[PDB]
């Protein structure tokens, strides 16, 4: 059951750097 | 600790609003005396000028000094409620200490059936002592120049503070220097805070330390110099007895206590 | 003999490499015992959302029937001259070894090769192995520290394929039928990303032609043209916080986005990860373990148990602790742990560098004793450094790192990062997240 | 633990005497 | 006290906090001068020293 | 020579008078409580009651009668190993912090 | 590059091997434990094993544990119901710190008052969290309700001497039972050299052999109690031999031949004959394992099984049922010879670590005194022949039997049937 | 039902202060003027506030 | 050893008061208010101070 929980998509409240799911965020977590 | 040096900024609150207070019946004393006290700042490097002029709000001692001194003789008492309000909530937290200074944790009783009425009992003494110079001696420690108009044109035959102020303003007298004068007056009351680290003894409380006793009836007794020469003018020989006896203090609190304390444990095999 | 003479010995780890990919390594020594496994790159990392969890149900179905070991006849040769056979699937490899005797080693090949490539996948049995994973998914959620870190997985790598369980989601496991199997078997079950490791008395020639004279059909085609290709992960600071509070204690894991498989600030971390060091109620140090968190949490009883984990993928992995504690105590360590963190980004100085220099050492030589952890060693690292890193060069890294770059290295990860934390039980006293952030960082820093 | 499945509890039947063991650093075991 | 504090690991702390300490100095300066308007050193510095 | 001072000193001290060996007097910090509590069961009941009985005799201002004082020679010093044992342990803490 | 197994007048047997490993590892092997416990004493044994690491005569607590953590070593104090196995490790280039703390620890304890009397609580902690799993329980009960004695006692502290164990039981147990003669020390990748001049400089101190033991006597119990757990763990052992003897061989033998032990993870376990004897009939979750246990004066063998609340009666019987038919000559020669093939694969696969090296060292210095080859050991278990095998089982059958149950007990079978 | 004097907030402040605190039994006179100063400070107070009603 | 604002007497009354007091988590901004008249006290009293020393 715990498998079955995950997080809900926060794209809407994300900032733009990390909206991407590919890149990481240690690049942009400097600029933010 | 906590509360020892809460007590010291108590008293170091309460001597800064007696001396303020004093001001407020603008006698000659008052007036004089204030110049005195607050141009003792001007001994202050740099700054120390500018700060005179501050606190007088102005060129001296004028209506402006009068009227800040009376708001905020007026403020600080509810100050000095807050900080024994701390004060009694640090004693609290660890509890009282007994005149033998072992933990009387095995031996305590409550406070309202006993710890009460024997304070009522205290205070009615104090209300007794207090009561017997209002109403039979009321100028007794008062000076009778107060009794008087303050005329800026005519310096009074001696100033001097009250009573609980002559032995920090007699140290004050002794050191040559002014700015080291008022260095002196002021660690005169700080050197409280050094207290618990000067202490040695494996004898927390003095019960069973004859020595130690006998240092401290000296530094009573140098004290009651103080105050004694404090009140008398700057003359032969009350110069070289108050400067004696300024030395003496500091001696006895930062060497003859410790040292006696070191000779103590050495003497009860510890 | 000294420490170094001994590390040098070390019996080398000779890698080749068959024309199909399939890079055998092995590590002879002495013992009449070996351990010979497949460690395949395949994993819930490469699953994607609609299969889910195939990964685990082909290490479920890989031991039950292989066409030419009719079934449980493979399990028969298997007990027959005592060899254990075991597979462990982790969120990014997986392996199927079997611990046997050196003499065996002919054999042992062969049931290897008959398991990672020519397996039946019968429907039957995936009927009747769909049940057993739902069960092991009811143990697993019974399991108060595995989903604590499935948790903690799910919110930081949120979005991306990390973040996908490794059993999968209760979901998948009733819809997984065999065409999704046998795709994700021939679309990572492939030679190239296989490395044939075994240790103990195992020759490498030997090794070389058995799998020459049986893995030889192993091909790294990819059908048409699909090819699976490595999705880098994005590191997401969250916080999940599943509060049950009639659970006994309470779990709590925090990490922070740390290096990858092949950086060398692994070295110093792992090092700074010794200094915190681990604890458990039944340890015996309790208020005199040189551990400053350990030492103050055994003081006043504060937790039951903390550990500190350095998980570690490809292009990224997690750095941190997890403690179990009562309810209130999961504020203090909040306080207590970062604070460790904070002073180890702090000030550090070269008696507790020493320390966990020491403990690193300690751990390294005493995790790769047996044949077993040695054959895992190799599988393991040949599939992410390229290459079985000699503890000769781990002693080096390790001299090399000192009070400086430990400072430096958990100022860049720890210092005023965004945590991912993720709790279970009755998580109440657990601090606000915008607390845990605040405390990433001190005003006198 | 939860052991609702054979396969699972594969293992859990012991077959040697009991050794207790506990570390100084190390969690305390039984087998 | 005097001896417990006088250690390598000590020392140690010492020299790692010198410059954050050092220079936590510097912002008090910077903030005294600034709060009390120091004629002596805002004098020196420019851009500033037009407010005179 | 100075065991006659230490005798007079002893006399002169006070604690003689209420009934309480030396340990009985000593201020209570850190390392004191830990000896207290590391003591034994028959020496830390002693010495509570000793404490109390000392405590009630200067709350009544009532030194204890002449007979049964403690005597230079009968005063033994019980917490003196316990205390000498934690500062040792406190001391080698310390030194390894260093 | 081999095993010197030096004994010593005193009785103290030195034991080491030069493997030129990275990392080295030393044990003392003490012929304490349980078994040696009195019916006064009783937990003695488990707060020594609780006692590592309080202040010895030349070592204090805080130094022991700053030492050893600094060095980077552990120290564990692994027991059994009749042996003691002290063991620190660490790298090879300071074996001597660590070697010369755990020599205090052994042969040099003060057992301060406060300091065991904090220790107390840790009893309690280390008792539950062993007794967290069903098998300690069920096991613990086998060897109350097996013998009247000796082994009888438990690893862990009663729950009425948990608090009570004073430090003049811990000071007559070291000095009754760590005398010289009844210990042994083992070293992996340390010289024999040192070991003996540390054997001879500390542990000579304890001479002589200490108060001996006592034998234990089968008693044929039947302890049960209802837990409430859902799966039933039940246990029926009758007194198989001692150890050290051809019965203990055949005995081993016997077990593999029923089965003990899921080789392939999350398997069927064909060759077992339990587990497929007692598949056919009950189709819920069970596990069905022969249990041996070859103490030294006397030894144990029958059936550990983990079944259902329910299906417990069956599970019990079908599985006994089929060790009747092995007692019967159904014993085929291919079944003997996978069972050897098993037995010599575990010997050589314990042994294959560096700590299971070590730990087989020990017990064949404490019990036996004369170390054998692992080659010796495989000799002995093909020795072994099928009329044995067969018983042995007579014996098991035959002999009466101890009975453990916990859980739901609503539908276990008693030993009377 | 639980006592007035150490269930409500404040009574239980002034309980725990000066009703039911433990106050060791042999406290001489030194200690009073504590409570002395307090109310020598009261005393003031109260007659500074009728002084500044007229000055 | 342990935390000062946890710990400290001063400090634990200013922790449980202000800092770590739990308040519900949707209190809209009418609440706001409550403060404010505090700070309005302070601000307020502080200048009315001031006008003391020249009245
Ligand atoms: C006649 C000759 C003796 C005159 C008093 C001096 C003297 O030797 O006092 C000894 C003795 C004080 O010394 P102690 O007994 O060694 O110590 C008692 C503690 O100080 C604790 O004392 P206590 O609080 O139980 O009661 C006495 C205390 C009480 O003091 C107060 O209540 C405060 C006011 C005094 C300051 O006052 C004094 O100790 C001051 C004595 C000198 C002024 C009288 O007092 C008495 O025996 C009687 C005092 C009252 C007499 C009326
Ligand atoms: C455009 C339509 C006319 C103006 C809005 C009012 C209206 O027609 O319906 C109010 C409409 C319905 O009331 P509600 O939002 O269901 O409940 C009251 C709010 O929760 C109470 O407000 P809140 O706590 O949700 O949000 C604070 C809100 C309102 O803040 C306050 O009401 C408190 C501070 C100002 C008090 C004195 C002015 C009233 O602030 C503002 O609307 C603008 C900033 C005002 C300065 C303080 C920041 O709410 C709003 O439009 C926003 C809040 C009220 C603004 C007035
Ligand atoms: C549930 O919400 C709450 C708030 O705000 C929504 C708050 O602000 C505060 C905190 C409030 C303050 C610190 C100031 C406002 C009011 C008070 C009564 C506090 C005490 C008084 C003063 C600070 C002013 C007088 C003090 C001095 C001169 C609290 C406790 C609170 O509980
Ligand atoms: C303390 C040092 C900084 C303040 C100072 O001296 O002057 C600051 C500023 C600028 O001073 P300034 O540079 O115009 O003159 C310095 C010389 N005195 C102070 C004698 C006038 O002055 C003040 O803030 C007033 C003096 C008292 C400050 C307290
Ligand atoms: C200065 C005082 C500081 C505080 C002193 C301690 C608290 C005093 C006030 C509370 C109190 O005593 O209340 C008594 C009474 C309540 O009812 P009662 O049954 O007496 O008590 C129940 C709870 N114990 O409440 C009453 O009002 C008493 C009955 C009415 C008056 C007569
Ligand atoms: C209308 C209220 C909230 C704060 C409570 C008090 C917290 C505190 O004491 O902070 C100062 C801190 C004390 O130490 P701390 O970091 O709390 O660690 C304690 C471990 N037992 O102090 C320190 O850690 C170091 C001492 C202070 C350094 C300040 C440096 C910058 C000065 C400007
Ligand atoms: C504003 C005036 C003061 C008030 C109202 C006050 C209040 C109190 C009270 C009521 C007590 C308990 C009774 C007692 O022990 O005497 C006390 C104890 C104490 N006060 Fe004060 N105090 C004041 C000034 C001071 C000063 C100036 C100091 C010294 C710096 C001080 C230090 C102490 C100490 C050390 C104790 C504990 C005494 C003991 O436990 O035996 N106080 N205070
Ligand atoms: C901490 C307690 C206080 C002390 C030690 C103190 C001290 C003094 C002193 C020494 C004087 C001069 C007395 C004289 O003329 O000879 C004085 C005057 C005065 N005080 Fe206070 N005072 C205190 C509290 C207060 C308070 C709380 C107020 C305000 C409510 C106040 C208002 C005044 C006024 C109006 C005068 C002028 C009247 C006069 O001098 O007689 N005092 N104070
Ligand atoms: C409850 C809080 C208080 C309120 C609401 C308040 C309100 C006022 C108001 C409305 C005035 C008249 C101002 C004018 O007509 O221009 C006034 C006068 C005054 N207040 Fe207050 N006051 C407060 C507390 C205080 C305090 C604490 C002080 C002293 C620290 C103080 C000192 C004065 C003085 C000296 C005046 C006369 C000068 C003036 O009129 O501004 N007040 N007050």
């Amino acid at each position: 059951s715990h498998t079955d929980i995950r997080v809900p998509d926060f794209s809407d409240y994300r900032r733009a750097e990390v909206l991407d799911s590919t890149k990481s965020s240690k690049e942009s977590s400097d600029a933010r | 600790l906590e509360t020892w040096n809460i007590g010291v900024v108590l008293l170091f609150t309460v001597m800064a609003t007696a001396f303020m207070g004093y001001v407020l019946p603008w006698g000659q004393m008052s007036f004089w005396g204030a110049t005195v006290i607050t141009n003792l700042l001007s001994a202050i490097p740099y700054i120390g000028t500018d700060l005179v002029e501050w606190i007088w709000g102005g060129f001296s001692v004028d209506k402006a000094t009068l009227t800040r001194f009376f708001a905020f003789h007026f403020i600080l008492p509810f100050i000095i409620t807050a900080l024994a309000a701390v004060h009694l909530l640090f004693l609290h937290e660890t509890g009282s200490n007994n005149p033998t200074g072992i933990s009387s944790d095995m031996d305590k009783i409550p406070f309202h059936p006993y710890y009460t009425i024997k304070d009522i009992l205290g205070a009615l003494f104090m209300m007794l002592i207090l009561l017997i110079l209002v109403l039979f001696s009321p100028d007794l420690l008062g000076d009778p120049d107060n009794y008087t108009p303050a005329n800026p044109l005519n310096t009074p035959p001696h100033i001097k503070p009250e009573w609980y102020f002559l032995f920090a303003y007699a140290i004050l007298r002794s050191i040559p220097n002014k700015l080291g004068g008022v260095l002196a007056l002021v660690a005169s009351i700080l050197i409280l805070i050094l207290m618990p680290m000067l202490h040695t003894s494996k004898q927390r409380s003095m019960m069973f330390r004859p020595l130690s006793q006998c240092l401290f009836w000296m530094l009573v007794a140098d004290l009651i110099t103080l105050t004694w020469i404090g009140g008398q003018p700057v003359e032969h020989p009350f110069i070289i007895i108050g400067q004696l006896a300024s030395i003496l203090y500091f001696l006895i609190i930062l060497v003859l206590m410790p040292i006696t304390s070191i000779i103590e444990n050495n003497l009860l095999k510890w | 003999a000294t420490y170094a003479q001994a590390l040098q010995s070390v019996p080398e780890t000779q890698v080749s490499q068959l024309d199909n990919g399939l890079r055998v390594a092995s590590e002879q020594s002495s013992q009449p015992t070996c351990t010979v496994g497949v460690w395949i790159d395949a994993g819930s990392r490469y699953e994607n959302e609609k299969n889910n969890g195939a990964g685990y149900f082909v290490e479920h179905l890989a031991f039950k029937g292989t066409k030419n070991r009719p079934g449980s006849a493979l399990e028969k040769e298997v007990e027959s001259m005592g060899a254990h056979l075991n597979a462990y699937s982790t969120r990014e490899h997986t392996a199927y070894y079997i611990k046997a005797l050196s003499k065996d080693l002919p054999k042992a090949v062969e049931l290897l090769a008959d398991i990672v490539q020519n397996c039946s996948l019968e429907d039957s049995q995936i009927e009747k192995e769909r049940d057993v994973i739902l069960q092991e998914l009811q143990e697993n959620d019974s399991s108060m520290r595995d989903v604590v870190f499935d948790y903690l997985h799910a919110t930081a790598f949120q979005g991306t394929p990390l973040a996908q369980s490794v059993e999968g989601p209760s979901e998948n496991v009733r819809k997984l039928s065999r065409a999704d199997l046998t795709e994700y078997v021939s679309q990572h079950y492939k030679a190239p990303r296989m490395v044939l490791a075994a240790a103990g008395g195992v020759e490498h020639r030997q090794l070389l032609d058995l799998a020459q004279k049986h893995f030889s059909s192993l091909s790294g085609t990819y059908v048409e043209d699909a090819v699976p290709a490595f999705t880098p992960c994005r590191f997401t600071g969250s916080e999940i916080r599943h509060r049950d509070d009639a659970l006994p204690l309470a779990h709590v894991a925090i990490a922070v986005e740390g290096p990858g498989w092949a950086n060398p600030d692994n070295v110093p971390l792992q090092v700074a990860n010794a200094i915190i060091g681990h604890y458990d109620s039944t340890y015996g140090g309790g208020t005199h373990m040189s551990s400053t968190l350990a030492s103050v949490a055994a003081t006043r009883k504060l937790c039951q148990s903390f550990q500190t984990f350095n998980i570690c993928y490809a292009e990224t992995g997690l750095l941190g602790a997890h403690f179990v504690c009562d309810n209130m105590s999961i504020d203090d360590m909040m306080f207590f742990l970062q604070g460790q963190w904070m002073r180890l980004c702090t000030s550090a100085t070269e008696s507790e560098v020493v320390r966990g220099k020491n403990i690193l050492r300690n751990a390294l030589v005493s995790h790769l004793d047996g044949t077993t952890p040695v054959c895992e060693d190799i599988g393991r690292s040949l599939l992410t450094y390229g290459r079985r890193i000699p503890l000769a060069e781990w002693e080096s890294r390790i001299a090399e790192v000192d009070a400086s770059v430990v400072r430096e290295v958990c100022s860049k990860y720890f210092y005023d990062q965004c945590p991912a934390v993720a709790g279970l039980g009755p998580i109440e006293q657990l601090p606000d997240y915008n607390r845990i952030r605040s405390g990433m960082f001190w005003l006198r820093f | 633990r939860s052991f609702l499945c054979r396969e699972s509890l594969s293992g859990q039947a012991a077959g040697r005497p009991l050794v207790a063991s506990v570390g100084l650093n190390v969690p305390a075991s039984v087998r | 006290m005097l001896s417990r504090f006088l250690g390598p690991r000590y020392r140690e702390l010492a020299r790692n906090w010198i410059p954050t300490a050092s220079m936590w100095g510097a912002v008090g300066a910077v903030g005294l001068v600034w709060a009390t308007d120091w004629r002596l050193i805002l004098d020196w510095v420019p851009y500033i020293n037009g407010k005179f | 020579w100075l065991e006659g001072i230490r005798k007079w000193y002893y006399n002169a001290a006070g604690f003689n008078k209420l009934g309480l060996m030396r340990d009985d007097t000593i201020y209570e910090d850190d390392d004191v409580k830990e000896a207290i509590r590391r003591l034994p069961e028959n020496l830390y009941n002693d010495r509570v009651f000793r404490i109390k009985r000392a405590l009630d005799l200067t709350m009544r201002q009532q030194i204890l009668p002449k007979e049964q004082w403690t005597k230079y020679e009968e005063d033994k010093f019980y917490l003196e190993p316990y205390l000498k044992e934690v500062i040792r342990e406190r001391k080698e803490r310390e030194e390894w912090a260093k | 590059q081999d095993l010197e197994f030096t004994r010593l007048p005193n009785g103290l047997v030195i034991a080491s091997l030069e493997n030129y490993a990275p990392a080295s590892r030393i044990g003392l092997f003490i012929k304490a434990g349980s078994r040696y416990e009195d019916s006064n004493n009783l937990g003695t044994s488990h707060l020594l094993r609780l006692a590592s690491s309080l202040t010895t005569k030349g070592a204090s607590s805080f130094k022991i544990t700053r030492g050893i953590e600094a060095v980077g070593g552990k120290l564990s104090v692994t027991s059994t119901r009749e042996s003691m196995a002290y063991t620190v490790e660490c790298l090879r280039d300071d074996i001597e710190i660590l070697m010369e703390f755990l020599l205090n620890v052994t042969a040099a304890p003060e057992f301060r008052r406060w300091e065991v009397a904090a220790l107390q609580s840790q009893l309690r902690i280390d008792k539950a969290v062993a007794f967290q799993n069903p098998q300690a329980q069920v096991l613990e009960n086998l060897h109350a309700a097996a013998y009247r004695n000796a082994l009888a006692n438990s690893l862990y502290c009663p729950d009425y001497r948990i608090g009570k164990v004073t430090p003049d039981q811990l000071h007559y147990y070291v000095q009754n039972h760590f005398t010289s003669a009844r210990m042994a020390l083992i070293g992996l990748g340390v010289s024999h050299p040192v070991l003996k001049q540390v054997a001879e400089r500390f542990l000579n101190m304890r001479g002589g052999l200490g108060l001996s033991g006592a034998k234990a006597k089968y008693r044929g119990g039947e302890i049960r109690d209802q837990n409430g757990d859902s799966l039933v763990h039940a246990a029926l052992v009758a007194e198989s031999a001692a150890t050290g003897s051809a019965e203990a061989n055949a005995f081993s033998v016997l077990q593999h031949v029923l089965g003990a032990g899921p080789h392939v993870k999350r398997g069927s376990n064909a060759t077992s004959s339990l587990y497929q004897a007692v598949a056919k009939g009950v189709h819920q979750p069970f596990d069905v394992s022969a249990f041996n246990a070859s103490y030294s004066d006397s030894g144990l063998f029958g059936i550990y099984t983990i079944s259902q609340a329910a299906s417990a009666g069956d599970v019990i019987k079908s599985a006994y049922d089929q060790v009747k038919t092995i007692a019967q000559g159904n014993l085929s020669n291919t079944d003997v010879q996978a069972a050897k093939n098993k037995l010599k694969a575990g010997y050589l696969m314990s042994v294959e670590s560096s700590e299971g090296f070590l730990d087989e060292v020990g017990s064949q210095a404490l019990v036996a005194g004369s170390y054998v080859q692992p080659s010796t050991v495989l000799q002995q278990i093909d020795s072994v022949a099928d009329a044995d095998v067969i018983n042995a089982a007579k014996k098991f059958v035959s002999g009466r039997k101890s009975m453990a149950a916990s859980g739901n007990l609503g539908h276990t079978p008693f030993v009377d049937e | 039902m639980t006592n007035i004097r150490k269930s409500h907030p404040l009574m239980k402040i002034i309980n725990n202060a000066f009703i039911d605190l433990p106050a060791p039994s042999n406290i001489s006179s030194w200690w009073n003027f504590g409570s002395l100063l307090g109310i020598c400070l009261i005393l003031q107070i109260l007659t500074g506030l009728f002084l500044a009603m007229h000055y």
